[PDB]
């Protein structure tokens, strides 16, 4: 395996997982009240510039989409239109109760059962609406998903 | 619908009321609970009184 | 004419299309089906106690006079009186869900011009008040905290120490924020003779709230018809003399100082006593006699599942939520099912507002006329 | 065996039956009893008169604790 | 104990010709009229200088599937300057072209296209432009007491087949519905 | 010297928040250390509302929360200021499970699924029936 | 628009009274203040302290009228606390609630299957108004956000049970709100 | 232990099959699972190293339908662990290009040994679809071509009940020929004709090869030990091919030639100095079994079965199938 | 300082929003000094 080049393969892992972890950019989608919460987690108390997360408006220069509120049928293409024009690194967030498995209005028609239907939810939230603390929490178990993305050494092996 | 077996009360006799009899039920694998296709499973006796 | 599009800070979703030309907006036109969810139909296919919380979603910034209104609907249509403690924290809540409200409205108009900081001390005094809500009962926002008939829980102890210090910082806060942008030429300049709105089209197009109030017009319910117990409760209702955005802001801050002056006079009279109910029949009962007595259990128990009948009757039920008048129309019939529940949120006439108020402008004007319109789709749509 | 088998997945630790049996008896010295535990409220278990009068312990139909009577 | 001023007014000096019901309770003051006179009778109001009402404030819809007349359409409308509000309310079956208001308040074209979409009543003058609520084309009229709550099709989901497609409800854990009635 | 600057002193050079809490805790005093090894501070007095009570997981490179004992958890969020030895001098008896952080990424196994899930080495089945099954 | 101009004239003949006024406006205009002022306000917030509460380290402040992570809880003696009365089933306003029982070998009632698929479970709070015996409850925890939601399917009732890991802190909470409540 | 359709098609509908899918990671793969899991079944994928490759298809059925499990290859435990608990197995491994601590012979071939082997110990399995190529006996240039046809021997004979699928080219949304030719076109001078230029083949539709898998593998008692080729709608030369790729694009076309000289002497360096210390780049056009089967006209053998014996053949490459090109 | 020369900032009924912990929450609300109950019905009904 070269053990030593072995090493120098997970050390460029772990550099490019830090820099992809660390300057992360979300891409927001507001239909419903966990935008209001949402704004909270990116207002002065639960700072996400700190963590580097800065709301890219623009869907062709952004990583992740935090789908927060609630799918229509009318509003599905649209939703999948946005989440095509990205990059290929992309990740997903789930905030909410029915941007994931429907919620309340799950039991009605005009709704989407669950953003997953559309786009392929990466971690979800729970919350109605999940509180600022909880959504935070939802994108740091996102950081400590991309920290165990070894890639560079599956092209080494591919 | 008749008058219930259990009670003896009268406030639910006389009250004409259509059913699609409509019985095409199945248990989803996953967890167990009770799924359907048929769009009119309940409103025939959920809100056409 | 161009034809242009407008899909868009996070002002909520909503499509824009407007006949153009030049810098013209000869014609705007927005399309609303984009969040909807049929509440209708679920409230029906439901109840009452459960679904009070439809309404707690519905216009999702001021989460408690939504309630409020189901609430004041159920009793009248009920004749089920509420005890004086149960309707001074009602109204006390009332007025701290309007200043939230205000605060949000009136800092994303300031974000959609272009001022930010005003925004972030906002929000940090809206997670002080939200921090009150969770604090009283359920999560920060959307809590089911005023049932038929009074409240759910009482309120625990220091909670109005709190209530007075956050006043007076308050006062203090928009004094500051007032300072940072009432007199700066750039917003006054932005905001001034934007959106003009003679009292004739204002009735005709059926504008409610501030921006009934803001031409000319002095009317708010509080004042028309006291539902609660806003008598004992004297405050100065503001009116504006020329209809548009400037005026409409202004209302704005005199609104939160107003509602600032209703919650110190509650916590002064609020008169210690019981909440929610004298009957078993109407409210539950609590933890200690439901487990101890029997008959409580039995009406929890019945309470619980089948709820409460309401008679015959067909009724509809205003309330100066901070938008404008939130209607509620119930014809429940018997069983305990609330047969057509229809809503009356006011986002159908100001967006209608926006269609014939903001032609002649340009695209700048249209996002402050958004602004000043304080919109929530959520609402709009339900 | 068959209800901790419907629901519980685990079987290492015991399940509920099993250690509501391995709580003994209380030998109350009367003839009628009222289960909740130790607090009214707090503690649920709604007031439960059981009688007392048969050589064999009896449930409580909440948290079975099967008192027992004392003397003759 | 609200408004039988402008009520009571508003009864005795009306060409009755055109009234089919009054109702004064408590809740609401009620003139159900006839579809025929509609747009005559709150052209009345409006004008009258002692009963102006001048802002309409709903007009929803009511459904009834056991009456011959199955729909009940119904206006909400106050008078701001005498502190008072009156319900309008008429009846209406399956098809039958009712007059406009748009002319009078121009504030019922979007109540009106809502009622056009969640019911199925028409409106014989402008307002009945398309629907507004639901998403677009649409089987039924999705708030009368047979478009079950789930709906007809519904299902919405992506196909890398080609893109996205719209296919029959097929629903997991059925919608269940409780009784909870009481035969005292 | 090196032996601490290793443990949990230079770790913050490139994690950032470990030297505001370093701050926090120059500025902090001691009330509790927990099984799980961690810290926690309460620098009381003129500093806040909202920060003057916080910890130090002792687990320097991957610290996450939910890493909290319920105890310490409630202390720290503020419900109740009963300390979490007193918590633990309650610590229900004959039976309980000891904490473990929300691991949901670290392979199926350390996860968890359901009674028909695949990957669930259980995989009931949801029948109410039963077949004739013949010898 | 005639009026306009009749008006636009007097509201000049208003202020512009004396020199004085006129000089005062005119500089005040012509030399920023009101910009001055705002940019000094701004200075003294960028000067003053911050909130910026830290979140891994230092969470936010909650209350014992928490909504969150649910739990079945148990008596002291091991024995469950649920007898299926299927009431916390009934009140939900989402229907997010599956349970299904069976009288048990020794006699006593139990649940054999018990879910509350968590995201169809919005968190309003009536599950633990409508137990007759403080069977569920919501746990102050909000942090578990999982990346698949089969789990927010929370189990059928065994990861609910493992809500007892809380058992503690739980308690807590209800001594508190025994009172008024 | 025959299955039982428990539903009415559409999602949340069981149907029975549970299907384990080596090699659900790329095109046909993709497509497959798409039919299995809307027709109603639970699907195993398993993804040789990455987080997110099959993350698509995660999303293609209801709740726990499809699940990603693990490593797959060099371990005979990993692949036992996940065929589990299936009901039919389908397999689609194989690249087109090798690299260093891989070879076509590896992995075709023993691939397909190993899966039929561990098929054997659990041998609870159904159906066991293997689809390689339209690829004949060692008969023909292109390594591949040779090992994957003692492939098709030995999955034959170490199972008597299976089906080998023999697809022709395949054209779709996400091909490995049009795709890189209108690369090749927007970027600089235009495409390279191989061999001859007039080359024979027989392009197909994807979604209806995925059509024929899925006929195949219901297929009520009717074949189940059978070895078969999917050709296409119509013959197309290399050259009309590319006229067709042109009209569709809105394009000048413009062919370059001489070509087995330069084919030969340009794509041979790769494999040399391949296996010669780190990863190398991916054959863009001048794939050696590109050069072979283009040297080598292959069609349809018109003799053992098709289309015709299983489902209508596709509906034409010049409408739909090709209209994913108009993103130029 | 350097502003406080005109604004609120230079106001003798002017207050900051910096709450210190002593003097906003000196009282937790679980476990508070006191033994609160709560009225739930009058004399004479019950
Ligand atoms: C090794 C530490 C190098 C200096 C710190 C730095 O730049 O870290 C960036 C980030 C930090 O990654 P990290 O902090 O996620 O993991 C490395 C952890 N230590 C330092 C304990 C080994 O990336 C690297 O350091 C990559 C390796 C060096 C290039
Ligand atoms: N050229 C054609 O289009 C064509 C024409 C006729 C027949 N076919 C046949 O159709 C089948 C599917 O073709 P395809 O276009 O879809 O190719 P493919 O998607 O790349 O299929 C191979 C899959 O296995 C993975 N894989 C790669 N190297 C591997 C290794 N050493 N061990 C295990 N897995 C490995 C691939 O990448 P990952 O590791 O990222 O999963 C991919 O998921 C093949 O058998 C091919 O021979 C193809
Ligand atoms: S509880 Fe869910 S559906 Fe409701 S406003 Fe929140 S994110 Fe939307
Ligand atoms: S109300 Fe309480 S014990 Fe009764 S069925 Fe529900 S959680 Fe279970
Ligand atoms: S918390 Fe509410 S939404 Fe969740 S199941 Fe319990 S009663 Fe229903
Ligand atoms: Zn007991």
């Amino acid at each position: 395996v070269s053990k030593a080049a072995e090493f120098v393969i997970s050390k460029v892992d772990d550099l490019m997982n830090w820099a992809r972890r660390g300057s992360i950019w979300p891409m927001t989608f507001g239909l419903a009240c966990c935008a209001v919460e949402m704004m909270h987690t990116g207002a002065a108390r639960y700072d996400l510039d700190r963590f580097g997360i800065i709301f890219r408006p623009s869907p062709r220069q952004s990583d992740c989409m935090i789908v927060a509120g609630t799918l229509t049928n009318k509003m599905a293409p649209a939703l999948r239109k946005v989440y095509d024009q990205m990059p290929e690194p992309r990740w997903v967030i789930s905030m909410g109760s029915c941007a994931n498995g429907g919620g309340y209005y799950h039991y009605s028609y005009s709704v989407v059962r669950g953003c997953d239907r559309i786009v392929p939810v990466d971690i979800y939230v729970p919350g109605c609406p999940p509180t600022a603390e909880a959504l935070l929490y939802g994108l740091l178990q996102l950081q400590k998903k991309i920290n165990r993305r070894k890639d560079f050494l599956h092209w080494w092996t591919k | 619908p008749a008058r219930t077996a259990s009670q003896q009360g009268s406030g639910k006799v006389g009250r004409w009321k259509i059913n699609f009899l409509s019985t095409q039920k199945w248990e989803n694998p996953l967890m167990g609970w009770t799924s359907t296709g048929d769009p009119y499973a309940h409103v025939g006796d959920s809100a056409l009184t | 004419n161009f034809t242009s599009n407008f899909g868009p800070a996070a002002h909520g979703v909503l499509r824009s299309v407007l006949e153009m030309n030049g810098e013209v907006v000869e014609r705007a036109e927005p399309h609303i089906g984009l969040l909807h969810r049929g509440t209708e139909k679920l409230i029906e296919y439901k109840t009452y106690l459960q679904a009070l919380p439809y309404f707690d979603r519905l216009d999702y910034v001021s989460t408690m006079a939504q309630e409020h209104a189901y609430s004041l609907a159920v009793e009248r249509l009920l004749n089920c009186e509420v005890p004086l403690r149960a309707q001074y924290i009602r109204v006390l809540f009332c007025e701290i869900t309007r200043i939230l409200n205000h605060l949000l409205a009136l800092t994303t108009h300031a974000m959609d011009v272009g001022a930010s900081t005003p925004s972030l001390w906002a929000f940090e005094e809206r997670e002080k008040l939200l921090e009150f809500y969770e604090r009283v009962s359920g999560a920060r926002m959307h809590a089911s905290f005023i049932r038929p008939g009074g409240v759910a829980q009482d309120l625990p102890l220091g909670l109005c120490r709190d209530i007075d210090s956050f006043t007076q910082q308050f006062a203090s806060r928009i004094d500051e924020l007032e300072e940072m942008l009432t007199g700066n030429r750039i917003w006054k300049q932005r905001l001034v003779d934007i959106g003009t709105v003679t009292a004739q089209q204002a009735k005709d197009w059926g504008f409610s709230g501030v921006m009934l109030r803001g031409p000319g017009v002095c009317w708010d319910l509080r004042r028309a018809a006291p539902y609660d117990v806003y008598d004992q409760l004297d405050f100065d209702v503001p009116v504006g003399t020329r209809g548009d955005c400037y005026d409409r802001y202004c209302i704005r801050i005199e609104e939160m100082r107003q509602s600032m002056r209703i919650i110190w006079q509650c916590p002064n009279k609020i008169p210690s006593g019981m909440i929610k109910a004298d009957d078993r029949k109407l409210c539950p009962p609590s933890r200690c006699r439901m487990k101890l007595s029997m008959e409580s259990s039995i009406h929890h128990f019945e309470l619980y599942t089948e709820g409460f009948s309401v008679p015959a009757p067909s009724t509809y039920t205003a309330v100066e939520a901070p938008k404008g008048e939130f209607g509620v129309f119930l014809v429940s019939n018997g069983s305990n099912r609330p047969y057509r529940c229809k809503i009356r949120a006011p986002g159908f006439a100001h967006l209608q507002g926006l269609d014939f108020m903001s032609k002649h402008h340009m695209l700048a004007d249209v996002v402050t006329i958004i602004g000043t319109q304080d919109i929530v789709s959520g609402e709009v749509d339900r | 065996s068959n209800h901790t088998a419907k629901w519980m997945q685990d079987t290492s630790k015991k399940s509920p039956m099993e250690l509501i049996n391995e709580v003994p008896p209380i030998k109350v010295e009367g003839r009628i009893v009222a289960c909740e535990g130790d607090t009214n409220p707090a503690l649920g278990h709604p007031i439960e008169f059981i009688c007392l009068d048969l050589p064999e312990p009896a449930v409580c139909k909440y948290c079975g604790l099967r008192y027992v009577q004392d003397h003759h | 104990m609200d408004n039988q001023s402008i009520f009571k007014y508003s009864w005795e000096t009306l060409p009755k010709k055109w009234v089919k019901k009054m109702e004064r309770s408590e809740h609401g003051n009620r003139f159900d009229t006839k579809t025929d006179y509609l747009f005559q009778l709150l052209c009345f109001l409006k004008l009258h200088t002692y009963t102006r009402v001048q802002v309409l404030i709903d007009i929803c819809g009511v459904d009834y599937p056991s009456r011959k007349r199955r729909f009940e359409v119904v206006y909400n409308l106050l008078s701001t300057r005498y502190n008072s509000r009156i319900r309008v309310q008429t009846s209406a079956d399956e098809v039958t072209r009712i007059s406009s208001v748009v002319s009078l308040f121009p504030s019922a074209g979007w109540w009106e296209r809502e009622v056009w979409d969640m019911f199925g009543v028409s409106s014989i003058n402008h307002p009945d432009l398309r629907r507004i609520l639901t998403d677009y084309g649409f089987e039924g009229h999705p708030l009368r007491k047979d478009f079950p709550l789930s709906g007809y099709v519904e299902v919405r989901y992506d196909d890398p087949e080609k893109r996205v497609v719209s296919e029959p409800i097929e629903m997991t854990q059925e919608f269940r519905y409780f009784d909870f009635a009481s035969p005292w | 010297l090196r032996e601490l600057k290793d443990e949990g002193y230079l770790r913050c050079l490139p994690d950032g928040n470990l030297l505001q809490t370093k701050i926090h805790n120059i500025g902090a005093t001691l009330v509790g250390v927990d099984k799980f090894g961690n810290k926690y501070y309460e620098k009381l007095g003129d500093t806040q509302y909202g920060r003057h009570r916080w910890v130090e997981y002792a687990e320097k490179s991957r610290y996450n929360a939910s890493q909290v004992p319920p105890e310490w958890h409630g202390w720290l969020h503020f419900i109740t200021d009963h300390t979490g030895d007193e918590l633990l001098l309650l610590k229900p008896k004959r039976y309980g499970v000891e904490h473990k952080e929300n691991l949901s990424g670290e392979g199926e196994q350390y996860i968890y699924h359901s009674k028909g899930h695949a990957l669930n080495p259980g995989q009931r089945d949801w029948t109410r029936y039963q077949p004739w099954e013949s010898k | 628009t005639k009026l306009e101009d009749e008006q636009r004239e007097q509201l000049a003949k208003e202020i512009s009274k004396d020199w004085s006024s006129v000089f005062e406006r005119s500089i005040n205009t012509l030399f920023l203040t009101e910009m001055v002022r705002g940019l000094m306000l701004t200075l003294k917030y960028f000067f003053e302290t911050k909130v910026t509460i830290n979140y891994p380290f230092e969470k936010g402040p909650l209350s014992p009228r928490f909504r969150g992570e649910h739990a079945l809880r148990r008596y002291p003696t091991g024995e469950e606390r649920c007898i299926a009365c299927k009431l916390c089933e009934a009140i939900c306003p989402a229907q997010a609630i599956t349970i299904e029982a069976e009288e048990r070998e020794d006699g006593s009632r139990r649940t054999t299957r018990y879910d509350i698929d968590m995201t169809k479970c919005i968190y309003c709070g009536f599950c633990q108004e409508a137990c007759p015996v403080d069977a569920i409850v919501e746990g102050p925890n909000f942090e578990f956000a999982t990346e698949t939601h089969e789990e927010l399917l929370y189990d059928k009732e065994k990861l609910l049970e493992n809500g007892d890991r809380w058992e503690t802190e739980i308690a807590e909470n209800l001594r508190s709100e025994s009172l008024y409540r | 232990g025959h299955l039982v359709r428990k539903g009415t098609g559409g999602r949340s509908s069981v149907s029975g099959i549970i299907a384990t899918v080596f090699g659900a990671t790329g095109f046909l793969g993709r497509y497959v699972v798409q039919q299995l899991a809307k027709m109603g079944s639970q699907v195993l994928v398993p993804f040789r190293g990455s987080e997110d490759c099959p993350r698509h298809l995660k999303l293609m059925g209801d709740l726990g339908q499809i699940v990603p499990m693990k490593y797959n290859p060099r371990d005979e435990s990993s692949v036992k662990a996940v065929m589990a608990k299936a009901n039919v197995v389908i397999n689609l491994i194989g690249r087109d290009y090798e690299t260093r601590n891989y070879s076509f012979e590896e992995v075709h071939y023993h691939m397909a040994e190993n899966l039929a082997k561990i098929s054997r110990e659990h041998g609870g399995i159904l159906r066991f679809i293997q689809v390689s190529c339209l690829g004949a006996s060692p008969s023909s240039p292109s390594r591949m071509l040779r090992a994957k046809a003692a492939a098709e021997e030995v999955v034959l004979r170490e199972l008597p009940e299976a089906t080998i699928l023999k697809p022709a080219v395949m054209i779709g949304t996400e091909d490995r020929i049009l795709n890189p030719w209108a690369h090749f076109a927007k970027k600089y001078g235009f495409i390279p004709l191989f061999g001859n230029g007039s080359t024979k083949i027989q392009p197909v539709y994807v979604v209806d090869v995925a059509a024929a898998l899925t006929t195949v593998l219901k297929d009520d008692g009717t074949s189940m030990g059978k070895t078969y080729e999917l050709g296409g709608p119509e013959i197309f030369t290399v050259h009309d091919l590319a006229e067709l790729m042109y009209e569709t694009i809105r394009e000048w076309p413009r062919y370059v030639k001489v070509p087995f000289p330069i084919a030969k002497a340009l794509a041979t360096p790769r494999e040399i100095l391949l296996n010669k210390p780190f990863p190398l780049p991916t054959p863009e056009i001048l794939n050696l079994d590109k050069i072979q089967a283009l040297t080598t006209d292959t069609i349809v053998s018109e003799n053992a079965l098709t289309f015709n014996d299983l489902g209508i053949i596709p509906h034409k490459l010049k409408g739909y199938p090709v209209e994913f090109l108009i993103s130029y | 300082k350097p502003w406080e020369i005109t604004g609120p900032c230079a106001d003798p009924e002017y207050r900051s929003a910096v709450p210190l912990a002593t003097e906003y929450r000196l009282q937790c609300p679980a476990t508070t000094k006191e033994k609160p109950c709560i009225p739930n019905s009058l004399p004479e009904t019950v």
